[PDB]
């Protein structure tokens, strides 16, 4: 994938 | 745990739940999940280091309609290969055939669900929501060209993990584009239900999978269902509160005019022009939304023409959006099919895993 749009990982509990 | 049949088992206490598996798999034991017929934990496979999701099914042989739900979950997750469809690892035999009555299946184990984090305290940029709805078309087009229909497609059937990645699963109610029956399955939620579907229609398509699709990127920008409906006409009126009350050649598809007076019988409303009631989003992808919630399944966007929308050419790519070659051609209404033969097929399914 392309760093212009690789979403931030998400925060999970 | 407590072994049992000689130690070949082991029962486990999960918050008053006993799971019985297979001596391979140890705690520490996770509940992540619990649906309308599954109770989900996660666990370890000791014999390989990896956590995995192991989906308790109670009493899954009571009746032929449970029996097929079941049947389905498992023979379409055995036939799909996919990046965006979730795999089956096992599936446990049980101690004894003449005493089959819970199903174990044992996932692949991912981090969380899309309703999870639609309802957690992050943000969800343009970019997750763009990314997340790539992945459900891609697998999508995958699961269609096996000629299947999922048809309860919802933010909770979409597992993800921490990177988002994105998993399509819950297959139980699925269909091949051949068997299109009338009867619809309790769902605890009918707020991703297509109109065809709320109204009963025999005869629908892809079309039905497309609609869920909407609805889950529409909560994915507003961060709330769009259309929680309380009952069934309370459903159908917040549709026609967003998209407008159809015209007579929006209704073509239904087939009484009891369904006809239905929807008729509600009060009429115009159709919301979607930047009005989405502002400060993207363009694209309210552009995207609105081609979605159409009433008239034959005027919504196909998965295809979907993944070619500008909303998504940051992501689209043909070389990276395989069709399945190999179709399903199971045939889950066979009328000798019965909950005893349902329940060979399956304990015949779990000797392939554990000979
Ligand atoms: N492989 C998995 N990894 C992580 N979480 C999972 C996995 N499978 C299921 N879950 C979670 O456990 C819950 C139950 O999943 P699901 O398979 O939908 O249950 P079900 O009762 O079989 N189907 P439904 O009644 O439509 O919810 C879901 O909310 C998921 O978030
Ligand atoms: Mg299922």
């Amino acid at each position: 994938i392309h760093r212009d749009l690789k979403p931030s990982n998400l925060l999970i509990n | 745990g407590v072994a049992t049949h000689g130690g070949s088992y082991v029962q486990y206490n999960v918050y008053g739940n006993l799971f019985e598996v297979s001596r391979k798999y140890v705690p520490p034991l996770r509940p992540i999940g619990r649906g309308a017929y599954g109770i989900v934990c996660a666990a370890t496979n000791s014999e390989t280091g990896e956590e995995v999701a192991i989906k308790k099914i109670g009493n899954a042989f009571d009746n032929i309609i449970d029996a097929k739900r079941t049947l389905r979950e498992i023979k379409l997750l055995k036939h799909m290969d996919h990046e965006n469809v979730i795999a089956v690892k096992d599936i446990i035999k049980p101690p004894q055939r003449e005493n089959f009555n819970d199903v174990y299946i044992v996932y692949e184990l991912m981090d969380t669900d899309l309703h999870q984090i639609i309802r957690s305290n992050q943000p969800l940029t343009d970019d997750h929501c763009r990314f997340f709805l790539y992945q459900l078309l891609r697998g999508l087009k995958y699961v269609h060209s096996a000629n299947v229909l999922h048809r309860d497609l919802k933010p909770s059937n979409l597992l993800l993990n921490a990177n988002c990645d994105l998993k399509l699963g819950d297959f139980g109610l699925a269909r091949t584009k051949s068997e299109t029956d009338f009867m619809t399955e309790y769902v605890v939620t009918r707020w991703y239900r297509a109109p065809e579907l709320l109204l009963n229609c025999s005869e629908y398509t892809a079309a039905i999978d497309i609609w869920s699709v909407g609805c889950i990127l529409g909560e994915t920008m507003t961060r709330e269902p769009l259309f929680p409906g309380k009952d069934y006409v309370h459903q159908l009126r917040l549709i026609t509160e967003l998209i407008g009350s159809p015209d007579d050649s929006s209704l073509g598809f239904l087939r009484s005019d009891n369904a006809r007076r239905y929807v008729r019988q509600l009060p009429q409303y115009p159709r919301q022009n979607f930047a009005a009631r989405f502002p400060n989003m993207s363009a694209g992808a309210v552009d995207l939304l609105e081609k979605m919630l159409v009433f008239d399944p034959s005027r919504r966007i196909t998965v295809d023409e979907a993944l070619c929308h500008p909303y998504l050419a940051p992501l689209h790519d043909i070389n990276e959006e395989p069709v399945c070659v190999r179709p399903f051609n199971f045939d889950f209404e066979q009328p000798t099919l019965t909950e005893e033969n349902i329940k060979e097929l399956i304990y015949r399914e779990t000797v392939k895993f554990n000979p």
